[PDB]
RNA sequence: ACCUCUGCUUCUGCU
RNA sequence: AGUAGUAACAAGAG
RNA sequence: AAUG
C-alpha cells in the first residue's frame, strides 16, 4: 500500500524541526507561495545560456531515485553523469550524451495507453494526412481580422466548469463541492474515464491534454474565407496577402458550419448577380459551380432544412421545394404568412443609449420551437400580440418565453434593459444587438419578468395562465395562451409556388411576392468553410478591395484597346461585361450620378483634346451603370466616389486615396498598395497638360487663382452657378485654379 | 478651466512648425567629409573581402580542424616552413618578434602527431593574449585614505572621416564567386502545391545568395564563432589554436577545405556577459598592406610566401591581430544566419506582390524574365555621377551584404544611427508622396542623429550614402514642382 | 567604376513597403557594462530640474526633501516642465465621464470585485522585486515569504487568513510599528589549526539571527526602491536606468493598474491593453473612423508623435487626484485602497545602486567606492561628469546613501493610468471654439493626433493648442523626435500605416532562433514561430521554409546533434551514431537523436513525435517515452504549457506550446554560483520547503492541476486525510489489523 | 592552497 | 596590449 | 451572431 508509506514519512519530517514548524505555520493557502521558492531566477536571455550550457560538461540535473542508477557512470570514455548532486533537484549532474544514452541502451518503458492521451495531436495529424489539396492561385486577397477559435474540441465548455470535469476525470475524491455540470457532463466523463484507464503517463500531463481538448483558445487572426477551426490550424498554410490555396480537411463538417457556409455563397450568389443584366440566368449560373469545401451548392440547399431568404431564392432558381425555416439563435421559427420590412432605426435602450437597431414594418405569423417546446407567435413592429405555447419542460418554456419575448422587439424588453451589456467588441467592432440582448436575457430576465406587465388570465377550460414558475396561476404575463392540445409544429410544409421572375423575387400561385431581391441582408461576413467557385472569374464573387484592384489591373492590362476605341468608338467602352463585378460594389443610389459625372468627365477630356491617363483609369469603370443627372439637364458633382463596405473604401476625384493613387514623377500607378508601373503607356506632353480639366463636368482650365471671384468653392456652390462663369477651385493642397464652367 | 489656463500662459509656449521643404535637408554628417580628421580604420573580427583560403579537396565527410588545417597546410607547405619574417607594416603597441613567434607556435601545434591543439603559455602568449592585466581590489578604506587613486576619464569614441575601403567591400562582396559555402540542410517532401511553389521559389532566391561573397564570410563567421565559444567553454584556462576554416562546394560539385588563418585563444573564464576572451589572429591574405595603408594601422603584416593560382605569382601576407569578444557577440555569431531572411523576405515579398498583379508565378519572369514581361531592375549603384541599375539578384545580393554588415560592424552608434535616421527617411518619404510634412523642431533632429556618427565604417559610409541619395532625390523631384504649369 | 549605394533601393521601392531594411537587427544589442549609480544620479538630477520652481519641504515622516510641482507655476519656454494644473486635469478626466457616462463607477466596481476574490500568491507572478530584508532584488515569491514569515514575529497575520485584503492592512500597519524584526544572516568566524603558513585556516559560516532596525528605517525601506541598468535596449544609442518596487507597493499597483485597464478597455483611443491584431484591428477601425469624417475641402493631418522625458515629468499628486476622481460613486474603503500607490509612490526613496570605482592606473588598483560613501571623498578625485552629478545630488541625498525623488513616475509601474491621461488630453478636441477637431491614439508614451480642419495653418494651429494643453496635464510632447504629414501615413508604436499596415519582418526576427528551454520544447517554439509569422508578419512560403533549414541548422549546432550518417566528432555523435547503426527505423528517429528533418509548410503544427510515431522502432519509442525517464522531473502546468520570449519591443509575452513530454524534456542545472555566497543556508532553507511540499501532493494529489484553498494548517489537512485514507484501506481489505493499528498510532502521535 | 569551489545570483550592515 | 565606449573586462572566492 |  502507498498510505502507510505517506504515513511513516510524515513521521520522518517531523523531526527536521525546521520542517516542522513549516508544516504548522503555513496553511493551505500559503502553500501556493512556498512551492515557489528556490534560489534560482528568471534568465533574461535564456538562448545565451542554452549555447553556453550545452558546451559544458554536465549541464543537466537528474530526478533522484532508482532510474537515474541505470545510466552508468561512463560509457566508452565518455563521462556520462557525474557525482556532484544537483542544488535544486539533490539528484546527479548528466551530461547530454545520457540522453542519447536513454535512447539507445536505457530500459524500455510500457507505452500502453499512448494514443488515447494524447489522441488530440493524433486527431491533428489525421485531419492532415486525410486531406486533400486544391489548386493554388495569385492574386489580391482581403484578410480580416476576426477572433476565431484556434482548435477544434471534443467538447466547448467554460473554463470553470471544465475544471470540474477534469477534477472528475482524474482526482475525483478531491473535486469538492458537486456542481450541477456533473450531471450535464457524465458520459463525457466516463468516456474519458474508460479512455484513461491503465496509463502511467503521471497526471499532470493527463490534465493538460484535457484542458487542451476542452478549454477554447480563441484569439485575433487575419482570416478570408474559412474561420472554422479545422481551418484556423492550416491558416498558415491557406492563404497569405497575394496567393491562396483550396484545402479541404479531414474527418466530417458539422451541420451549423455548413448552414451558415450556404448562407454566405447564396448571399454572394444574389448580390454580385442583382446588378448583372438577367440576374436569373447569372444567378443559377454561378450556383450550379459552386461547392462548400466538398460537395456542390444544389447538395446543401437539398440536404439543410435552414437557410434564411437568399437560400430560399437559389433554392427556387435551382428548382428545390423552398424551406422557410428561420433560426433566432436556438428559435426555429417557420413563417405563415405576412411579410415584413427591415429599416434602421435608433432605439433609446433601456440603460440609456442610443443603438441604430433594424426594425420590421408588416404583421406576421410564426411557428416557434425551441428545444422539446412549440408554439404559435403572432406580432406586429415592436409589439408581441399573440403567444400561444404548448406545454413541455417549464425551462424549455422559460427559454421559448424569452426567445419570443426577444424576437418581437417589444418595448418592454427595450426598456427592460437594465444592466451592463456590451453592443461592441474590444476592438470596437460591431456585434449584433439582438443576439446581445438574447445573450443578456437568457440569464437575467428577471427585470424583463418585472417591469414586462401583467394581466388576468383567460379561464377556458382548456387553457392555463402561467406565473414566472410555468405553472397554473393567473398573475399573468401579456399575452400567453397555453393550450393543451396538438399545433403539428412543422409538418406543414406545403407551398408549390416558386415562379420566380427576372430579378430575383418568388411569386406565389396566388400572384403575390413572399421574397425579394431586395430583402437579403448586407451584412458580409466570413463562411466557416471553405468556399469555392470552379468558373472563370471566380474574383467577381470578392470583396470591395479585390474588386477594385482586380477590376482596375483588367483595364491597365487592355488599355490600348479601350483608348484607341474610345478615341474611335464613342458609346460601346462604358456599357462593358467586365464592369459589373465593378457596380456590384457601388450602391444603389449613387451608383448612377456617379456614372453620369465619370462619363461627362471622359467625353469633356475626349471632347477638347486634353487627356489625362491616369483620371482615365480613375473614372472608366465607374462609367457602366444607366447615368442619372440633376433636373436641370446637369449631371452630379463629386468629390470622392464611396464604395460598399469601411470607411477608407474610397476613390478621390482630384487627389489620391487609399485605393487609388497616381505618382506622375515614377509615372507609378498604386492600386491598393500594389505598384504597376504606367512608363510607356503614357503620352508625350501629358506633364504638362492640364488636370482642372479632367476633375468637374463641363469645368475647364480658365486660368491662374485670381482674388477678384472670391474664396475657392465647395461642390454644392459650383452646382448652382451660371453657364459661362468663372470661379476658384482647389485642386488639391497648393493648387488652386480659375475655372470657367461650359 | 482649460480656456483660463491657456489664456494667461506665455505665447512663448508654442510648438514652433515649419513647414518643411527640399532645401531644409541639408547633408548629415559634414565632419565626415573634413580632412583633418584620420580615416576610421579597419575593425571587424576576420578578415572579409581581402581574405584568402588555402583549398584542399576533399571527398564530402568530416574531421577534426586540427587535421583540416594541418592537411591544408600540408599541400601548402613552402608557407607552413617558411620560419624567415619578412616584416610589413607594425602596429604602434605591437611585438613583431612575439607576433611571429606565436605564429610559429601555432603551425609548429597544429602540424603534430598529438590530438591536441592546446598552446603553452610562454612570455609572448602570455604579452599577446594578455596575463595579470586586471587591477588589484583592494578594500574601500585603504583606498578612501589614498589621493591617487581617481575615478578614470572615461574614453569617447574618436570622430573619423570616409574612408574608401567600405565601399570597395560593399562592391566586392556583393560579386558572385564560384564557391558555394551554406550548408543548408533538408526538409520534408512537397505535398501541397504551395510547398511546391516555395520549393521553387527557394532554387531560384536561394542560388543567387549562395554563390556570392557574402555567404562565404557569413559561413566563416558563423564556423568561427561556434568553435570559439565552444572552446571558450569547455577549455577554460587553457590557450588553444582555433583554425579558421570553411567548407565550399564548387559549380561541378566537388568539395574543398578553405583555411583562412589559425586564431590563438587566450583564458576565458567569462563569468559576466560583457566579459572579455583575448583572441590572437593570424589570417592569410594576398592584399598589400601598403597601397591602402590608412585601412590597417590594427594589423601586424609579415610576407610569408607566395602562391600560383592559376601562372600567376601573387604574394602571401599575413595579418596578425590582437582582438577579442565575449559571450554576447559569440552568440549573435551563431545566429548571423539569418541575414538570408531579412533578405530574402524584402524580395520575396516583391515578388508575390507581383504575382497578384499577373495571376501567375512571377519569379523566373522577375529574375529572367518570359515572353510576356521584362525582367526586374533596380537602380542599385552610381557610376561617373549616373545611375546604374542591376537585375533582381544583384538587389538581393546587395540587401544581403547590407544586412551582413549590419551584425559585422553593428554597435550602440549603429542602432542609434539607424533609429534616429528612420524618422529623416520617412520625412524624404512624405515629400515624396506629395503629402506635405511639417516639423517641429528639425535641428534637433539632426542633432540626434549626428552624435551616434563617431567611428563606426557602416555609419560613417551610411551617412555618406545618404548624403548621395538625398542628392539624387532633390534633383529628381524637380518634376513634382512643374505640375499643371501656371 | 560602379559603386553600390544600398540606400538606392528607396529610389524604386517606398520606404515603409522596405523599412525591414532599416532596422539593423541581426547585430549585438547594446548591452551595460560597470554600474548604473550614473544614470541613477541623471534621473534624480533631471526629475528635480524639471520640477525646482515648485513647493519644496522636508517631510515629517521620513526626514527626506520633496519637492512639489503640481499646482506650481505655468511654464514660460518650452523646457520640459512637470507643473500640471489640477483644475486642467479635473476638466479633463468630467470631458471624459461625459463622453462615456457610466465607465467610472463600472470600472470601480469591476475592480473592487476583482479585488474581493484576490488572494495573496497573485504577489508572485512579478519576475524581481525588491527585497527589503535583505535589501537586494529577488524573485517575488521569496520576497513574499520573507515578508510573511519576517511579518509573523510582529504579530501581523493578513496572510493567514488568504486574501488580499487582510495583506494590505497589514502592510499598511507596518508601517506604524515602531520596531520591525525579521529574520537576517550574520557570519561567524572559526579557527582550524593544521600545517600550515600565516597561522590557521580561516572557516566564517554564515548563520541565520533576528535583525532588527527602527520605525523611520523601515519607513525608508518600504518606500525605496532598486535601480538598474535597462539591458539589451535596441534604437538608443545612451543607457537609461529602470526601477523595482518592494513588495508593499505591489499589492496597491496591482488593484489601481486594474482600476485603470477596466477604464483602457472601454476607451476607443487608448491601444492598450490590446496587442497583436487586435490592436491592429482597433486602430485600423480608428484611422478609418477618422478618414471618413474629414470635411469636404477640410484637411486633415496626422502627428506622429513622440513624449520626451514622459517618466521624469508625470507626478503621483496628480494621479493621486485621478484615483479621487475615478472612485467617486464608490465605498470609502476601497477609496481609501486605491489612494496608496500615488501616496507611496509621492514618498519614494530611490536608491542608488554599486556606486563609482575609483582605480590607481600607476599602481594598477581598483576599488569600489559604495553609494553610502559617495561624498566621503574630495570631489576633485571624480571626473568632471561625475563630480557636475555629484553636486547637483548634494541637495537631495539622504546620508544612508539613497536619494529622495518626489516627483515623476520613475519607470512606470502605471502604464494605463498614464494612458488615461492621455486619452482624457485626447478627448478634449477644441480649445476656444476655433475650427479645428482632433483625436488620436495613445499607448503608454507614444501618441498620434488627427486634426480635421479648413486649411493647413488652422490644422497647426489645432496642433500648437494640442501642445499647450498638454503642458498643463504635464505631457511634454517631444519636438526633435515628432512630425506631422497629410493623414495616409504614419508610425505608432514601431507600427507603420502607409493605406493600411504594413508587414515589418525584421523586429521578429531575433525571436527566430533556439528558445532555449530543452531540446523538446524548442523545436515546438521554433515551429511555432514560423507559421505565426507565416500568419501575421507576411513571411512567404520560400522564406518559410528557408527558416525551417535555418532552425534545423542551428538545432543542430547548438543542441550538437547532428545527422548519424554525417560524420561530426563530439561526446554526443559518438553514441548518435550507434543509435543509427542499431535502428531499421530511421526515419523515426527525432532530429535531436540525428533523424532527419520531416517539417514542412503543411505541418507546422502538429508535434515532432506525433509526426513520427507511427515510423519509430518499438524499442526507441518505448525509451524515448518512458513514464518514468530521470529527465522530466516534478512537473508544474506552466511549464509544461508555456515559455516567456521577450520581444524587442515590449514587455515579455508567454507564449504556448505544444509537446509530448520524453526525455527531451530535461531540465538545465541549478547555477551553483550561490555555494561560494553568504546565501549558502538559502540552499538548506529551499530543501526544507519542498519535501513538505513534495509530502503535501503526496497526499493531495491535485495540487499540482488545482490551487489548494483553506485557512487550515498544511498539517492539519495532511493528518485527516491520511487518517481518511487508512480508514478506507482498513474497510476494503488492502490493509492488515496490525498495520492499521500501527498507522493510527502513529497518526495518534501527530 | 602548483588544494578546492564558481561561470546570470544581485553586497544596506557584519568591514 | 586589446575588446570596448560615459564603465567595465583583461578571472573571482575560500 | 457570439463565447474574455
Ligand atoms: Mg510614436
Amino acid at each position: 500500500g502507498m498510505t502507510l508509506a505517506k504515513i511513516e514519512l510524515l513521521k520522518q519530517l517531523l523531526r527536521d524541526n525546521e520542517a516542522k514548524t513549516v508544516l504548522k505555520q503555513t496553511t493551505v493557502d500559503q502553500y501556493n507561495i512556498i512551492r515557489k521558492f528556490n534560489t534560482s531566477r528568471i534568465e533574461k536571455n535564456p538562448s545565451l545560456r542554452m549555447k553556453w550550457a550545452m558546451c559544458s560538461n554536465f549541464p543537466l540535473a537528474l530526478t533522484k531515485g532508482d532510474m537515474a542508477n541505470r545510466i552508468p557512470l561512463e560509457y566508452k570514455g565518455i563521462q556520462l553523469k557525474t557525482n556532484a548532486e544537483d542544488i535544486g533537484t539533490k539528484g546527479q549532474m548528466c551530461s547530454i550524451a545520457a540522453v542519447t544514452w536513454w535512447n539507445t541502451y536505457g530500459p524500455i518503458g510500457d507505452t500502453e495507453g499512448f494514443e488515447r492521451v494524447y489522441e488530440s495531436f493524433f486527431l491533428r495529424k489525421m485531419r492532415l494526412d486525410n486531406a486533400t489539396w486544391g489548386r493554388i492561385t495569385f492574386g489580391p486577397v482581403e484578410r480580416v481580422r476576426k477572433r476565431v477559435l484556434l482548435n477544434p474540441l471534443t467538447k466547448e465548455m467554460p473554463p470553470d466548469e471544465a475544471s470540474n470535469v477534469i477534477m472528475e476525470i482524474l482526482f475525483p475524491k478531491e473535486a469538492g463541492i458537486p456542481r450541477e455540470s456533473t450531471w450535464i457532463h457524465r458520459e463525457l466523463i466516463k468516456e474519458k474515464r474508460e479512455k484513461l484507464k491503465g496509463t502511467m503517463i503521471t497526471p499532470i500531463v493527463l490534465a493538460y491534454m484535457l484542458e487542451r481538448e476542452l478549454v477554447a483558445r480563441r484569439r485575433f487572426l487575419p482570416v478570408a474565407g474559412a474561420t472554422s477551426a479545422e481551418f484556423i490550424e492550416m491558416l498558415h498554410c491557406l492563404q497569405g496577402e497575394n496567393w491562396r490555396q483550396i484545402y479541404h480537411p479531414g474527418g466530417n463538417k458539422l451541420t451549423e458550419s455548413r448552414s451558415q457556409s450556404m448562407i454566405v455563397a447564396c448571399r454572394k450568389i444574389i448580390r454580385r448577380s442583382i446588378v448583372a443584366s438577367n440576374p436569373l440566368e447569372l444567378a443559377v449560373e454561378i450556383a450550379n459551380k459552386t461547392v462548400i469545401d466538398t460537395e456542390p451548392l444544389k447538395s446543401c440547399l437539398a440536404a439543410i432544412d435552414g437557410g434564411d431568404v437568399a437560400c430560399d431564392i437559389i433554392r427556387a432558381a435551382l428548382g428545390l421545394k423552398i424551406r422557410q425555416r428561420q433560426r433566432f439563435g436556438r428559435l426555429e421559427l417557420k413563417r405563415i404568412s405576412g411579410r415584413g420590412f427591415k429599416n434602421d432605426e435608433e432605439i433609446l435602450i433601456g440603460n440609456g443609449t442610443i443603438q441604430k437597431i433594424g426594425i420590421w414594418d408588416g404583421e406576421e405569423e410564426f411557428h416557434v420551437r425551441c428545444g422539446e417546446c412549440r408554439g404559435i407567435l403572432k406580432k406586429s413592429k415592436m409589439k408581441l400580440e399573440k403567444l400561444l405555447i404548448n406545454s413541455a419542460k417549464k425551462e424549455d418554456m422559460r427559454d421559448l418565453i424569452i426567445l419570443c419575448m426577444v424576437f418581437s422587439q417589444d418595448t418592454r424588453m427595450f426598456q427592460g434593459v437594465r444592466g451592463e451589456i456590451n453592443f461592441l467588441n474590444r476592438a470596437g467592432q460591431l456585434l449584433s444587438p439582438m443576439y446581445q440582448l438574447q445573450r443578456y436575457f437568457l440569464n437575467r430576465s428577471n427585470d424583463l419578468f418585472d417591469q414586462w406587465g401583467y394581466e388576468e388570465s383567460p379561464k377556458a377550460s382548456e387553457l392555463h395562465g402561467i406565473n414566472e414558475s410555468m405553472n397554473a396561476s393567473d398573475y399573468t404575463l401579456k399575452g400567453v395562451v397555453v393550450t393543451r392540445n396538438v399545433i403539428d409544429d412543422f409538418s406543414s410544409t406545403e407551398t408549390e409556388k416558386v415562379s420566380i421572375t427576372k430579378n430575383l423575387s418568388l411569386i406565389k400561385r396566388t400572384g403575390e411576392v413572399i421574397m425579394g431581391a431586395n430583402d437579403v441582408s448586407e451584412l458580409e461576413s466570413q463562411a466557416q468553410l471553405m468556399i469555392t467557385y470552379d468558373t472563370p472569374k471566380m474574383w467577381e464573387m470578392g470583396t470591395t478591395k479585390e474588386l477594385v484592384q482586380n477590376t482596375y489591373q483588367w483595364v491597365l492590362k487592355n488599355l490600348v484597346t479601350l483608348k484607341a476605341q474610345f478615341l474611335l468608338g464613342k458609346e460601346d467602352m462604358f456599357q462593358w461585361d467586365a464592369f459589373e463585378a465593378f457596380e456590384s460594389i457601388i450602391p444603389q443610389k449613387m451608383a448612377g450620378q456617379y456614372s453620369g459625372f465619370a462619363r461627362a468627365v471622359l467625353k469633356q477630356m475626349r471632347d477638347q483634346e486634353v487627356m489625362k491617363t491616369d483620371q482615365f483609369i480613375k473614372l472608366l469603370p465607374f462609367c457602366f451603370s444607366p447615368p442619372k443627372l440633376r433636373s436641370n439637364g446637369e449631371p452630379y458633382q463629386f468629390l470622392k466616389l464611396v464604395l460598399k463596405g469601411g470607411g477608407e473604401n474610397f476613390i478621390e476625384v482630384r487627389k489620391g486615396s487609399p485605393l487609388f493613387s497616381y505618382n506622375p514623377q515614377t509615372e507609378v500607378l498604386t492600386i491598393c498598395g500594389r505598384m504597376m508601373s504606367l512608363k510607356g503607356k503614357i503620352e508625350d506632353e501629358e506633364r504638362n497638360r492640364s488636370m482642372g480639366n479632367a476633375v468637374l463636368a463641363g469645368f475647364l482650365v480658365s486660368g491662374k487663382y485670381d482674388p477678384d471671384l472670391g474664396d475657392f468653392k465647395t461642390i454644392e456652390e459650383l452646382e448652382k452657378l451660371k453657364p459661362g462663369e468663372k470661379a476658384n477651385i482647389l485642386l488639391y493642397q497648393g493648387k488652386p485654379v480659375k475655372v470657367v464652367k461650359r | 478651466a482649460i480656456e483660463r489656463n491657456l489664456a494667461r500662459m506665455s505665447p512663448l509656449v508654442s510648438v514652433t512648425p515649419k513647414k518643411l521643404t527640399w532645401e531644409d535637408l541639408r547633408p548629415i554628417g559634414p565632419h565626415i567629409y573634413n580632412h583633418e580628421l584620420p580615416e576610421v580604420p579597419y575593425n571587424a573580427f576576420l578578415l572579409m573581402s581581402d581574405e584568402l583560403g588555402l583549398a584542399n579537396m576533399t571527398e564530402g565527410k568530416s574531421k577534426k580542424p586540427k587535421t583540416l588545417a594541418k592537411e591544408c597546410l600540408e599541400k601548402y607547405s613552402t608557407l607552413r616552413d617558411q620560419t624567415d619574417p619578412i616584416l610589413i607594416m607594425k602596429s604602434e603597441k605591437a611585438n613583431e618578434n612575439f607576433l611571429w613567434k606565436l605564429w610559429r607556435d601555432c603551425v609548429n601545434t597544429i602540424s603534430n602527431e598529438e590530438m591536441s591543439n592546446e598552446l603553452q603559455k610562454t612570455n609572448y602568449a602570455k604579452w599577446a593574449t594578455g596575463d595579470g592585466l586586471t587591477y588589484q581590489k583592494i578594500m574601500k578604506e585603504v583606498a578612501i585614505d589614498d589621493e591617487t587613486m581617481c575615478q578614470e576619464e572615461p574614453k569617447i569614441p574618436n570622430k573619423c572621416r570616409v574612408a574608401a575601403w567600405v565601399q570597395t567591400e560593399m562592391n566586392l562582396l556583393s560579386t558572385l564567386t564560384s564557391k558555394r559555402a551554406l550548408d543548408l540542410p533538408e526538409i520534408g517532401p512537397d505535398v501541397a502545391p504551395v510547398e511546391h511553389v516555395g520549393s521553387e521559389r527557394r532554387k531560384y532566391f536561394v542560388n543567387e545568395i549562395n554563390y556570392c561573397k557574402a555567404s562565404t564570410v557569413m559561413m566563416k563567421y558563423v564556423l568561427f564563432h561556434t568553435s570559439l565559444l565552444n572552446e571558450s567553454n569547455a577549455s577554460m584556462g587553457k590557450y588553444k589554436v582555433i583554425p579558421i576554416t570553411n567548407r565550399v562546394v564548387n559549380e561541378k560539385g566537388e568539395s574543398f577545405d578553405m583555411l583562412y588563418g589559425l586564431a590563438v585563444k587566450g583564458q576565458s573564464h567569462l563569468r559576466g556577459d560583457t566579459d572579455v576572451v583575448t583572441v590572437v589572429t593570424f589570417e592569410f591574405s594576398s592584399t598589400d598592406p601598403r597601397v591602402d595603408s590608412g585601412k590597417w594601422p590594427k594589423y601586424t603584416v609579415f610576407r610569408i610566401g607566395s602562391l600560383f593560382v592559376s601562372g600567376r605569382e601573387k604574394s602571401v601576407y599575413l595579418y596578425c591581430r590582437v582582438n577579442g569578444t565575449n559571450k554576447i557577440q559569440m552568440k549573435w555569431g551563431m545566429e548571423a544566419r539569418r541575414c538570408l531572411l531579412q533578405s530574402m523576405q524584402q524580395m520575396e515579398a516583391i515578388v508575390e506582390q507581383e504575382s497578384s498583379i499577373q495571376g501567375y508565378d512571377m519569379t523566373k519572369a522577375c529574375f529572367k524574365g518570359d515572353r510576356v514581361n521584362s525582367p526586374k531592375t533596380f537602380s542599385i549603384g552610381t557610376q561617373e555621377g549616373k545611375l546604374v541599375k542591376g537585375s533582381f539578384g544583384k538587389a538581393l545580393r546587395v540587401i544581403f551584404t547590407k544586412c551582413l554588415m549590419h551584425y559585422v560592424f553593428g554597435n550602440a552608434q549603429l542602432e542609434g544611427f539607424s533609429a534616429e535616421s528612420r524618422r529623416l527617411l520617412l520625412l524624404i518619404q512624405a515629400l515624396k508622396d506629395r503629402k506635405g510634412p511639417w516639423v517641429f523642431d528639425l535641428e534637433g533632429m539632426y542633432s540626434g542623429i549626428e552624435e551616434c556618427i563617431s567611428n563606426n565604417p557602416w555609419v560613417i559610409q551610411s551617412a555618406y550614402w545618404f548624403n548621395e541619395w538625398l542628392g539624387f532625390e532633390k534633383e529628381g523631384s524637380k518634376v513634382l514642382e512643374s505640375v499643371d504649369e501656371i | 567604376g560602379m559603386n553600390i549605394n544600398p540606400y538606392f533601393l528607396f529610389i524604386d521601392v517606398p520606404i515603409q513597403a522596405a523599412i525591414s531594411t532599416t532596422f539593423p537587427y541581426t547585430g549585438v544589442p547594446p548591452y551595460s557594462h560597470g554600474t548604473g549609480t550614473g544614470y541613477t544620479i541623471d534621473t534624480v538630477i533631471r526629475t528635480h530640474e524639471y520640477s525646482n520652481k515648485g513647493k519644496q519641504y522636508i517631510s515629517d515622516v521620513t526626514g527626506c526633501t520633496m519637492v512639489d510641482p503640481t499646482n506650481g507655476p505655468l511654464p514660460e519656454d518650452n523646457e520640459p516642465s512637470a507643473y500640471a494644473q489640477l483644475d486642467c486635469v479635473l476638466e479633463a478626466l468630467d470631458r471624459m465621464d461625459e463622453e462615456h457616462p457610466g465607465l467610472f463607477q463600472a470600472a470601480s466596481q469591476n475592480a473592487m470585485e476583482t479585488l474581493m476574490v484576490t488572494t495573496v500568491d497573485k504577489l508572485t507572478q512579478g519576475r524581481q522585486t525588491f527585497d527589503w530584508t535583505v535589501c537586494r532584488n529577488q524573485p517575488a515569491a521569496t520576497a513574499l515569504n520573507t515578508t510573511i514569515t519576517s511579518f509573523r514575529l510582529n504579530d501581523l497575520n493578513g496572510a493567514d487568513k488568504g486574501g488580499l485584503i487582510p495583506f494590505c492592512q497589514d502592510i499598511i500597519d507596518s508601517l506604524d510599528r515602531p520596531e520591525m524584526t525579521f529574520f537576517s544572516v550574520k557570519n561567524i568566524k572559526k579557527k582550524l589549526p593544521a600545517k600550515n603558513r600565516k597561522g590557521f585556516l580561516i572557516k566564517r559560516i554564515p548563520m541565520k539571527v533576528k535583525d532588527k532596525i527602527t520605525k523611520v528605517e523601515y519607513i525608508k525601506r518600504a518606500l525605496s526602491l532598486n535601480t538598474m541598468t535597462k539591458d539589451a535596449e535596441r534604437g538608443k544609442l545612451k543607457r537609461r536606468a529602470i526601477a523595482t518596487a518592494g513588495i508593499q507597493i505591489r499589492g496597491f499597483v496591482l488593484v489601481v493598474e486594474n482600476l485603470a485597464k477596466n477604464i483602457c478597455e472601454n476607451l476607443e483611443q487608448s491601444g492598450l491593453p490590446v496587442g497583436g491584431n487586435e490592436k491592429k484591428a482597433k486602430l485600423s477601425n480608428a484611422v478609418a473612423k477618422m478618414l471618413s469624417n474629414c470635411p469636404p475641402g477640410g484637411i486633415s493631418m496626422t502627428v506622429t508623435g513622440d513624449n520626451t522625458k514622459w517618466n521624469e515629468c508625470l507626478n503621483p499628486r496628480i494621479f493621486l487626484a485621478m484615483t479621487e476622481r475615478i472612485t467617486r460613486d464608490s465605498p470609502i474603503w476601497f477609496r481609501d485602497f486605491c489612494s496608496i500607490a500615488p501616496v507611496l509612490f509621492s514618498n519614494k526613496i530611490a536608491r542608488l545602486g554599486k556606486g563609482f570605482m575609483i582605480t590607481s592606473k600607476t599602481k594598477r588598483l581598483k576599488a569600489q567606492i559604495p553609494c553610502p560613501d559617495l561624498f566621503s571623498i574630495p570631489l576633485e578625485r571624480y571626473n568632471e561628469e561625475t563630480r557636475a552629478k555629484l553636486k547637483k545630488l548634494k541637495p537631495f541625498f539622504n546620508e544612508e546613501g539613497t536619494a529622495s525623488l518626489s516627483p515623476g513616475m520613475m519607470m512606470g509601474m502605471f502604464n494605463m493610468l498614464s494612458t488615461v491621461l492621455g486619452v482624457a488630453a485626447l478627448g478634449i478636441k477644441n480649445i476656444g471654439n476655433k475650427e479645428y477637431l482632433w483625436d488620436g491614439l495613445q499607448s503608454s508614451d507614444d501618441f498620434a493626433l488627427f486634426v480635421n480642419a479648413k486649411d493647413e495653418e488652422t490644422c497647426m494651429e489645432g496642433i500648437n493648442d494640442f501642445y499647450r494643453t498638454c503642458k498643463l496635464l504635464g505631457i511634454n510632447m517631444s519636438k526633435k523626435k515628432s512630425y506631422c504629414n497629410e493623414t495616409g501615413m504614419f508610425e505608432f508604436t514601431s507600427m507603420f500605416y502607409r493605406d493600411g499596415f504594413v508587414s515589418n519582418f525584421a523586429m521578429e526576427l531575433p525571436s527566430f532562433g533556439v528558445a532555449g528551454v530543452n531540446e523538446s520544447a524548442d523545436m515546438a517554439i521554433g515551429m511555432t514561430i514560423i507559421k505565426n509569422n507565416m500568419i501575421n508578419n507576411g513571411m512567404g512560403p520560400a522564406t518559410a521554409q528557408t527558416a525551417i533549414q535555418l532552425f534545423i541548422a542551428d538545432y543542430r549546432y547548438t543542441y550538437k546533434c547532428h545527422r548519424g550518417d554525417s560524420k561530426v566528432e563530439g561526446k554526443r555523435m559518438k553514441i548518435i551514431k550507434e543509435l543509427w547503426e542499431n535502428t531499421k527505423g530511421r526515419d523515426g528517429l527525432l532530429v535531436a537523436d540525428g533523424g532527419p528533418n520531416i517539417y514542412n509548410l503543411r505541418n507546422l503544427h502538429i508535434p515532432e513525435i506525433v509526426l513520427k510515431y507511427n515510423l519509430m522502432d518499438p524499442e526507441y519509442k518505448g525509451r524515448l517515452l518512458h513514464p518514468q525517464n530521470p529527465f522530466v522531473g516534478h512537473l508544474s502546468i506552466e511549464g509544461i504549457k508555456e515559455a516567456d520570449i521577450t520581444p524587442a519591443h515590449g514587455p515579455v509575452k508567454k507564449m504556448d506550446y505544444d509537446a509530448v513530454s520524453g526525455t527531451h524534456s530535461w531540465r538545465t542545472k541549478r547555477n551553483r554560483s550561490i555555494l561560494n555566497t553568504d546565501q549558502r543556508n538559502m540552499i538548506l532553507e529551499e530543501q526544507c520547503y519542498a519535501k513538505c511540499c513534495n509530502l503535501f501532493e503526496a497526499c493531495f494529489n491535485s495540487a499540482s492541476y488545482r490551487k489548494p484553498v483553506g485557512q487550515h494548517s498544511m498539517l492539519e489537512a495532511m493528518a485527516h486525510r491520511l487518517r481518511m485514507d487508512a480508514r478506507l484501506d482498513y474497510e476494503s481489505g488492502r490493509m492488515s489489523k496490525d498495520d492499521f493499528e500501527k498507522a493510527m498510532a502513529h497518526l495518534g502521535e501527530i
